[PDB]
């Protein structure tokens, strides 16, 4: 989290759980929580291999 | 940022076209009328000043007639300041071709050089155009009298008779109904005063608002003589043609 | 100066090139058809405006060498900037390797000029498109190329450029045969003239035809010769 | 040094020596004075060694970017006229040059050019350049024939350098002959001059002023 | 845009209505693609609006 | 750095050049100045203006000598005049006093300063100068001559004219009072009379800067005994001398 | 006045073999008649089984060993750890020399290594530009002493079979790595007694398919 | 060597140049020529120093030729010489000169008149009815001013050149190998060989 | 908003945003993990192919005979700065016969990236290098941030999922500093570091590219079957 | 979100013009390239926009040097500059090292060229106003790695591919290369594979006036197959599917 506001940080909590929700998990996993940082952020078109 | 304040004078519009050259021509339609007729024994050049005042010295003015070289004089219609520069370039280039080839410069060469200069500014540099329109009266042995108009786009077209400046549509139509192939300078003197009389915005046309010059081969020893008429001979020739 | 005036578009283009293409269409119309042993570039010449000279007013087709002719459509002002370079490169060819230019080579150079002005800082690109034609020296195969503002060139069997180029090219799909060119030079003049009188119209007083035959024969036809081909074609039709 | 070439009916025979002296002292006896510019051009070495060796590798650089652009093989007259303008620049810096560019194409025939430091370019039919170019002319120009066989011509090129080599201080080592054809240069190999000599003394019956 | 591809489909039938054809051809869709895509690319919203998106 | 290589005078869309139009607004904000051409002199005239009376007028200048035969007086911005007077002296030496050895004719020098004008109506990173100058002078073949150099870069020959905030009213007065014989002394009476109707503040020989381009004074030559050269024709009038001619109204 | 080239003498000897190569030189540095240094290498390894010596005037001769190794570097960097051939290096040396031709270097360069066929190769350059492949080429100041004795024991130059009197020349043979140590050591023994810029020390580098060997022998101490 | 001659006759300019080149201590070509067309009725023979001759011949050629396609107008021989001189003067002042002497013989189309111009390496044109350069020039001059008439026909100018040639064989201390003559007429530039 | 267009315009938050933007090029980039002991430095990079037919792109550029750098940003940007480092490493050997200090080489690098970010018509360089080396005060690991800022660490990462890598290094922090002389163990400690930055991509003999530099080992890049012992 | 730079970012971190540049490789016309063990095959859809086009003197395959050949797709005017540089580059290395340049090393030079737009900064002299938008398939043969095929982007990054398509038909083309390719195919079976995949995404008819083949073999160097061999090979594809 770098230059997130405390509203953005609340956003990562909810987002994490939604991704768990799709998988069908009964808990939120650590793997899913980070995945939620990346989804709160606008850049989620990810690599195109012009960063390799 | 510098880029922030750039005009971009010199991109195309969606039409395929150059806003700033179009606008330049818009402002030359404000400027003073100049007409040139190529007779078969001369060229008569006559232009009507865009301003007039009675306190204004108009007796030794020559702000429309400018001589480029001994055998080629031009009439000016547009941004006079921009024109003064290219007249002084032209004069440098004309004298240059004579220095290096020892031969009178053809009309074609000087006219094409001036055109390409205008052309450089609409092409690149990020600069405004030179809004000038020249009518070139010129003599060469090869093609006789040659007559020419150049625009801010930096394009040149031959004429036999042409009119630039204010009231272009009006002047052009008039020339055409009268113009014959068998005309000498006398018929040309009469027509040049006469078209100017129909486009005029003064209650009567007078000599102090006319500038007038000819180039005749009928000067002695089969030589071209450039004459810019004095305002007191113009007033005389104005009594002859019975305009006043 | 150093600012870009040609910039990448979010589509996949540069807007100044698409724009420059629009510029060629607003110009007058030049047609190209090659015979078995001739090129013919004919061009539409104005005469809306009258008292215009014919001797001293420049033509649409300007001989670069004695065997390479260039015609142009689009801005008539810009045209002279591409041609001034093209003439000097031909004399440089003569200087440094010997032999006069080959038509393919001059077309590749002219293409490289427009190519460069599509990607150099502080220029717009030329709004002018060429039919560059001619003969190879010591050969007699007719060569007809057309280069365009992109900076891309194409060879063509017959082609047409300028206003209503799509309308004219349609005509040429239907009368010029790729397999059998017009059998002689004279048949080839009747084809270029047959094409022009669709769009240009308004007499034979607008039609110009330059014909080149191999071995450095450039001839530009007189108004009388033109009338004669227009009349024959009008009548036959 | 003495390097000659003659057009005849097959192409051009090039013929070179390999003795590169420093003066009184003989530097090396195996210096090649033929320079493969591409497979259809050879350039002889004369005057400054260094200047010719360098610039004709570098002509190879302009031969391969002529070849690509035009997709046609270079003219021999065009090749010569690259080199000419290069040595004109460095004239008055005093770089010395003596080269014959030899080529044979099918659209011009056999053509020799002599490119020189001055900017001087002369085409021709016989040249000999070197510090023993005078000896070589004599034999070659009397026994000259346009209508000659490939076999006779090879012996004639050899023999010419031989005569020069014998009296000239700075000529010898070995001679190397090439026969430039259309389809490329063919190498005819290396013959010692000091060993060629005694063969040619018995067979011909020349050199009755030379002991033996 | 999916909105251009709609104009393509509508104009593919419009060329059937003009030709007196009732069942489309590959040929009617080629005509459609050229007119809609080439002609209205000058008038493309895609270019200007992408600068914000 | 510099990246400003694009003109800031550009064509306006209904025609005209917008910067040069604007700059002419800035001319008509400033002081009022006038010139009357006689048959043997030219008179030029202007009003001084200060922030407060605490400014001196003695060290102030608004009429300058460009060459001894050619003076200038402006109406418009103070800053722009100040540099453009100095560029005028510079080109007058560098392009006719090193080449033809002497001061240039009035027609020629006018033509050079119109080209100084021109290259700030154009080029990058520059706007037009905001003055209009009268450049009056005397040459040996076009006589006494008065010019008006303007923000456009044109010049007009004149016989009497005015520029500045009272220009409209001034020239009508001057149209009706002009005559085809004036003496230089008779010229003065016109110019003072007109400049009195455009001032409404204080009027003195210290607040009207008046200059004549009369006829030759060997007392300003600085030397005597080369009769080939003839002293300053330009002669700025001291406060004492101007004051008498003020009473003479 | 400035006379910017001097000399530092030295003598070098390059011999191309048939499975090895020999580039040798002395280690004596001089200026005029004073001995500056008894020991001072001139025969630098550049890696890739190329040994170079740019012998003569020292100040030039160190400049072209600097500039040369700099290019060994920048080659290995932009061609993904390419092994520098004798061929590549030779033509590169040519460019480095030739580029100064309005203010020349005043040294005599010789390289040695294996070529790409598993044989020795020696190329020797004049200061101006050009080069040629060798089997012997000395350089340096006692060149003219050492060269003609090497052409008589390697190439068998003007020798005929015994009792044939000119009928058949003597046959060439292959020389072992061991034998060639003897030839080079013997030339410089003879050279010392007749020349006054050679002595103190002799450093032969011998180049093989396993690495480079330095092998140091003394000469006469004047 | 360096022998170029001009004999202006009243219908033709007769320029003849040497068939020998000497570089070094021997003759390399004895069958050569040293002239370049400028115009199709303007002929320039050139000779003088080593290697300036070719390179300055073709420089000037590129230039006159550029004009002549461009405007499809021939230049006057008068015009042509001014350009050549302009270039020659300039090179004395510049770093690298060109030491080359040129005779430009042409037939003007405008006036219908031969004109012969002699330009030295300094760059002075001067119109002549006849002219030469080098030390060769000395032998020849004295014959032209005896026997010349300005009313000559083409053949008379040819027969005169035989005397000049015959003299040169005798007095000249060096070889020169005959001359190719070139006649600049009003029809073309036509080559004949003198015996 | 309008503050993001150029490299000259501050910015109400004290920032400049474009340098901030260039720092996101490192984040969308692939991971490389550095860790050092007191005697050997290790760069452990994970290489990245595009498609199955594709090759893998070199992530470790040997910069000198005792320096190697690894990119985690723009490939064109990395090529510019790598030349500049070679140039200054070679200018030091030529002029002062000195192996270019690692600490000094971060300051030389520093200023090349600052001077294009202060300037108009330039941009920041959007690539972070991890630069290892062994000089005269031992092993060093530099992290070059595209901000221009250089910091010296005992182990770091940059890439995507990189934070998960800093943690492996953060646990195993007091262990790895004390193992010296045994390059086998550092390498393994760095492979395990970069494996917690996976998310179904694994590691193989064409993904893993290791390079080391030691006291007793000059710069060596292992790849192929030479990273097959060290998975 | 923004684009009123010339060399600017991008919240994502890519250069912005570069992002657009890659999406003009979707307006190319295909170049396909399969590298196998015996050589590399390059084929291209040549395109005819009219049948009054001479389509046999328009070619989009160009020889860089004997042992490196190239196939170009995207805008070909851009490709004119880069291929020249490439020709130059290959020549320089034969000058300096008398050695046949590696393929990789060649590719690497041309990528450094694609990034050189800007207003003049850095160590690399900007002179481009906008980046290139053409992609290259550098084919070639070196004596260090055998046969190699590289894909050079207008990004400035280069990858060695075993098979790649570029152009408008990329997606539909590389979906097929995936399934049909294996490690070893003999050279005339590679040429037929090029003609099969070129046929699925073909928008014309597969014949010899709108397809061109080319090979690179060590022994023959770079040869562009004449229309006689391209025609034959086409005919053996319609025959071989005809047994299936």
């Amino acid at each position: 989290t770098d230059e997130f506001n405390g509203a953005q940080l609340k956003a990562v909590t909810v987002e994490a759980g939604m991704i768990a929700l799709r998988n069908g998990q009964s808990s939120v996993k650590h793997e899913d929580f980070v995945e939620g940082i990346s989804e709160v952020q606008a850049r989620k078109s990810k690599s195109v291999s012009f960063y390799a | 940022g510098s880029r922030r304040y750039d005009s971009r004078t010199t991109i195309f519009s969606p039409e395929g076209r150059l806003y700033q050259v179009e606008y330049a021509l818009e402002s030359i339609s404000h400027a003073g009328t100049a007409i040139g007729i190529m007779a078969s024994d001369g060229i008569v050049l006559a232009a009507e000043r865009k301003v007039t005042s009675t306190l204004l010295e108009q007796d030794t003015s020559t702000e429309k007639l400018y001589k480029l070289n001994d055998k080629i004089a031009v009439a000016v219609a547009g941004l006079t300041a921009d024109a003064e520069i290219l007249i002084n370039t032209a004069r440098i280039h004309a004298q240059n071709y004579l220095k290096t080839y020892n031969e009178d410069i053809p009309v074609e060469i000087l006219v094409r050089r001036l055109s390409d200069i205008k052309q450089g500014y609409t092409q690149h540099g990020g600069l405004r155009p030179f809004g000038v329109s020249f009518i070139y009266a010129g003599y060469d042995d090869r093609y006789g009298y040659q007559l020419y108009t150049s625009n801010p786009s930096g394009n040149y077209t031959g004429w036999k008779a042409i009119s630039v400046g204010a009231n272009t549509s009006a002047a052009q139509t008039l020339l055409q109904m009268d113009y014959k192939d068998d005309m000498k300078v006398d018929d040309a003197i009469e027509l040049a005063l006469k078209t100017l009389s129909k486009t005029t915005d003064s209650s009567a046309l007078t000599y102090d608002r006319l500038e007038f010059a000819t180039i005749r081969k009928g000067a002695n020893d089969g030589e071209v003589y450039q004459k810019i008429f004095k305002p007191q001979e113009i007033k005389d020739i104005l009594v002859k043609t019975g305009i006043t | 100066y150093d600012r870009a005036l040609s910039i990448f578009s979010p589509d996949g283009h540069i807007f100044q090139v698409e724009y420059a293409l629009e510029a060629v269409k607003r110009g007058t119309c030049a047609v190209g058809v090659k015979g078995k042993n001739c090129v013919v570039l004919g061009c539409e010449r104005r005469s809306t405006l009258k008292l215009q000279d014919t001797r001293i007013t420049p033509s649409k087709v300007s001989k670069i060498d004695s065997h390479v002719v260039l015609s142009f459509s689009g801005l008539n002002a810009d045209s002279r900037i591409l041609i001034e370079k093209a003439r000097v490169e031909a004399q440089s060819h003569r200087l440094t390797l010997e032999d006069p230019v080959t038509v393919e080579y001059l077309t590749r150079y002219v293409a490289g000029v427009q190519q460069r002005y599509t990607q150099s800082g502080g220029v717009r690109p030329f709004g002018v498109s060429t039919l560059i034609a001619g003969f190879d020296p010591r050969d007699d195969e007719p060569k007809l190329y057309q280069t365009e503002p992109s900076g891309i060139y194409s060879s063509w069997s017959a082609q047409t450029i300028g206003r209503n180029s799509k309308t004219v090219r349609e005509f040429l799909e239907k009368n010029y045969d790729r397999k059998e060119p017009p059998a002689t030079v004279e048949e080839c003049v009747k084809l270029t003239v047959r094409s022009l009188l669709e769009v240009v119209q308004t007499g034979a007083k607008n039609i110009e035809i330059t014909v080149v035959k191999p071995d450095s024969d450039i001839v530009a036809l007189s108004s009388e010769e033109i009338n004669q081909y227009v009349t024959q074609i009008e009548q036959e039709k | 040094t003495t390097t000659l070439a003659f057009r005849f009916q097959g192409g051009i025979i090039v013929a070179v020596d390999s003795r590169a002296t420093a003066g009184n002292w003989v530097a090396s006896q195996t210096v090649k004075k033929v320079i493969e510019i591409n497979p259809f051009l050879l350039g002889t070495m004369a005057g400054g060694a260094a200047d010719c060796q360098f610039w004709e590798t570098w002509l190879g650089s302009q031969c391969r970017l002529h070849e690509l652009r035009e997709k046609e093989r270079i003219s021999v007259a065009a090749a010569s006229k690259i080199l000419s303008n290069l040595v004109y620049q460095y004239k008055g810096a005093g770089l010395s040059m003596g080269t014959m560019i030899c080529g044979y194409t099918r659209k011009e025939g056999p053509t020799i050019y002599y490119v020189d430091s001055d900017g001087t370019r002369l085409k021709g039919d016989i040249f000999c350049v070197g510090s023993g170019q005078t000896f070589a002319y004599g034999v070659l120009d009397s026994n000259y024939k346009w209508d000659l066989s490939v076999e006779d011509a090879l012996y004639l090129g050899k023999r010419s350098i031989l005569a020069a080599a014998h009296r000239d201080a700075y000529s010898g080592g070995s001679v190397n002959l090439y026969h430039v054809t259309e389809d490329g240069w063919i190498y005819h190999g290396n013959h010692d001059v000091g060993e060629l000599f005694w063969k040619v003394k018995e067979e011909e019956g020349s050199f009755n002023n030379v002991i033996g | 845009t999916g909105a251009e591809l709609r104009s393509v489909c509508t104009e593919a039938g419009m060329f059937a209505i003009r030709a007196r054809r009732k069942v489309a051809t590959e040929k009617d869709f080629l005509k459609a693609v050229d007119k809609v895509i080439s002609g209205y690319k000058k008038f493309s919203s895609t270019s200007r609006y992408m600068q914000y998106n | 750095t510099d990246r400003y290589s694009f003109s800031l005078t550009t064509f306006s869309p209904s025609g005209k050049l917008g910067q040069i139009d604007y700059a002419l607004t800035a001319v008509k904000q400033g002081v009022t100045s006038l010139g009357i051409k006689a048959t043997n002199g030219v008179v030029i005239a202007t009003e001084k203006k200060s922030s407060s009376p605490l400014a001196m007028s003695e060290t102030l200048s608004k009429v300058s000598l460009l060459t001894p035969d050619i003076g200038a007086v402006y109406s418009g911005m103070g800053p722009d005049y100040r540099v453009l007077v100095d560029k005028s002296r510079k080109v007058a030496h560098t392009s006719y006093k090193r080449i033809y050895g002497e001061y240039p004719p009035t027609k020629l020098l006018v033509s050079e300063v119109a080209k100084i004008m021109q290259e700030a109506t154009q080029s990058g990173g520059v706007r037009p100068f905001g003055v209009s100058l009268l450049i009056a002078g005397h040459d040996e073949f076009n006589g006494f001559s008065l010019y008006q150099v303007d923000p456009s870069g044109s010049y007009f020959p004149w016989k009497a004219t005015a520029i500045g905030k009272g220009s409209v009213a001034a020239k009508t007065f001057l149209e009706k009072r002009w005559n085809d014989e004036l003496e230089l002394e008779d010229a003065i009476h016109i110019a003072l009379l007109t400049l009195k109707e455009s001032v409404e503040g204080e009027f003195n020989g210290d607040t009207i800067e008046l200059a004549i381009i009369g006829d030759e004074n060997p007392d300003l030559l600085g030397y005597t005994g080369i009769p080939t050269d003839k002293g300053p024709r330009f002669r700025k009038l001291t406060s004492q001398e101007i004051n008498d001619r003020l009473e003479a109204l | 006045q400035f006379n910017p080239y001097g000399d530092n003498g030295g003598t070098i000897l390059g011999i191309a073999g048939e499975d090895f190569a020999v580039l040798a030189g002395d280690t004596r540095n001089i200026t005029d008649y004073s001995i500056n240094s008894r020991y001072e290498p001139k025969v630098f390894d550049c890696g890739d089984n190329i040994v170079m010596s740019a012998n003569g005037f020292a100040a030039d001769g160190d400049a072209l060993v600097k500039r040369f190794k700099n290019s060994v570097k920048w080659y290995h960097f932009d061609h993904n750890d390419k092994k520098l051939s004798i061929n590549s290096a030779a033509r590169n040396i040519q460019h480095l020399l030739y580029g100064k031709r309005f203010f020349p270097y005043y040294v005599h360069t010789i390289i040695a290594g294996l070529d790409e066929d598993g044989k020795g190769a020696v190329y020797s350059f004049d200061p101006v530009g050009s080069y040629e492949r060798e089997q012997c080429r000395a350089g340096g100041a006692a060149a003219s002493l050492i060269m003609p004795f090497l052409d008589n024991q390697v190439n068998f130059k003007n020798q005929y079979e015994p009792g044939t009197n000119g009928k058949v020349k003597k046959p060439l043979k292959y020389l072992s790595v061991e034998e060639v140590i003897k030839l080079v050591r013997d030339s410089f023994t003879s050279a010392t007694e007749r020349h006054i810029q050679v002595g103190d020390g002799l450093e032969i580098l011998i180049v093989t398919k396993d690495g480079v060997r330095k092998e140091f022998y003394e000469l006469k101490r004047d | 060597m360096d022998i170029i001659l001009g004999i202006r006759v009243q219908d033709s300019v007769i320029l003849a140049s040497s068939k020998a080149v000497t570089r070094g201590i021997s003759v390399l070509k004895d069958s050569d020529d040293k002239t370049r067309q400028l115009s199709p009725h303007t002929l320039m023979s050139f000779a003088g120093e080593a290697g300036d001759t070719v390179q300055f011949a073709e420089y000037i050629q590129a230039n006159i030729q550029l004009y002549s396609i461009r405007e499809d107008y021939e230049l006057s021989p008068q015009a042509v010489s001014s350009f050549v001189r302009q270039e020659l003067a300039k090179s004395i002042r510049s770093r690298r000169p060109y030491q080359v002497n040129v005779l430009i013989g042409g037939y003007d189309k405008k006036k219908n008149k031969p004109e012969l111009y002699q330009i030295d390496y300094l760059g002075t044109k001067v119109e002549l009815p006849y002219g030469a350069h080098g030390y060769s020039g000395f032998y020849t001059f004295s014959l032209l001013d005896h026997h010349y008439r300005p009313d000559m026909t083409t053949e008379e100018g040819l027969d005169l050149l035989k005397l000049c040639v015959q003299e040169l064989e005798k007095r000249m201390p060096m070889d020169f190998k005959g001359v190719i003559v070139k006649i600049v007429d009003k029809d073309g530039i036509r080559q004949v060989d003198d015996f | 908003n309008n503050y993001d267009g150029d490299t000259v315009t501050f910015s109400p938050t004290g920032r400049l945003f474009q340098v901030e933007y260039a720092l996101e090029a490192i984040k969308q980039g692939s991971v490389t993990v550095g860790l050092r002991s007191n005697t050997h430095a290790v760069l452990v990079a994970l290489k990245r192919n595009a498609d199955e037919l594709s090759s893998y792109q070199k992530k470790i550029i040997k910069c000198d005979e005792h320096m190697g750098l690894s990119l985690a940003g723009l490939a064109p940007d990395a090529r510019v700065l790598s030349n500049y480092l070679r140039q200054q490493c070679n200018y030091s050997s030529l002029v002062f016969n000195r192996k270019l200090a690692v600490e000094r080489a971060g300051h030389l690098l520093c200023d090349k990236a600052q001077k294009n970010t202060q300037s108009y018509g330039g941009r920041p360089y959007g690539v972070g290098l991890l630069i290892i080396g062994y000089d005269k005060s031992g092993a060093h690991l530099l992290e070059f941030q595209p901000s221009g800022n250089v910091t010296e660490l005992y182990g770091t990462a940059i890439g995507a999922r990189s934070q998960g890598a800093k943690t492996y290094l953060e646990r195993t922090l007091d262990t790895f500093i004390k193992i010296d002389g045994n390059p086998d163990e550092l390498i393994k400690a760095g492979v395990e570091a970069i494996s917690q930055s996976l998310r179904d991509e694994s590691l193989t003999v064409d993904n893993l590219s290791i390079a080391i530099v030691g006291k007793d080992t000059p710069f060596t890049i292992y790849d192929g079957e030479a990273v097959a012992k060290y998975i | 979100e923004y684009d009123r730079g010339v060399s600017t970012f991008s919240p994502e971190g890519r250069l912005f013009q570069v992002e657009y540049s890659l999406e003009a490789i979707k307006l190319g016309s295909t170049a396909i390239g399969i590298a196998t063990k015996e050589g590399v095959v390059l084929g291209v859809e040549k395109r005819a926009t009219s049948p009054l086009l001479e389509s046999d003197s328009i070619e989009k395959i160009v020889e860089i040097d004997r042992h490196i050949g190239c196939a170009m797709s995207g805008l070909t005017a851009d490709a004119r500059s880069m291929i020249e540089h490439a020709r130059t580059a290959a020549v320089t290395h034969n000058l300096y090292y008398d050695e046949d340049i590696n393929v990789e090393s060649l590719t690497q030079s041309v990528c450094d060229l694609a990034l050189r737009f800007g207003e003049g900064a850095s160590g690399e002299e900007r002179l481009m106003s906008r980046p290139f938008g053409v992609a290259l398939l550098i084919a070639g043969h070196d004596a260090d790695d055998g046969y190699q095929l590289f894909h050079a982007e207008p990004s400035g990054t280069f990858y060695r591919y075993n098979a790649k398509a570029i152009g408008s038909g990329s997606e539909g083309a590389q979906a097929e290369l995936l399934n049909e390719w294996h490690s070893s195919l003999t050279l005339k079976e590679a040429e037929l594979l090029v003609l099969k995949i070129l046929k699925q995404v073909m928008e014309e008819k597969l014949d010899e006036n709108n397809a061109q083949l080319s090979c690179i073999t060590k022994q023959d160097g770079f040869k562009i197959y004449d229309n006689e061999k391209t025609a034959e090979l086409i005919k053996e594809l319609k025959e071989k599917e005809a047994a299936e």
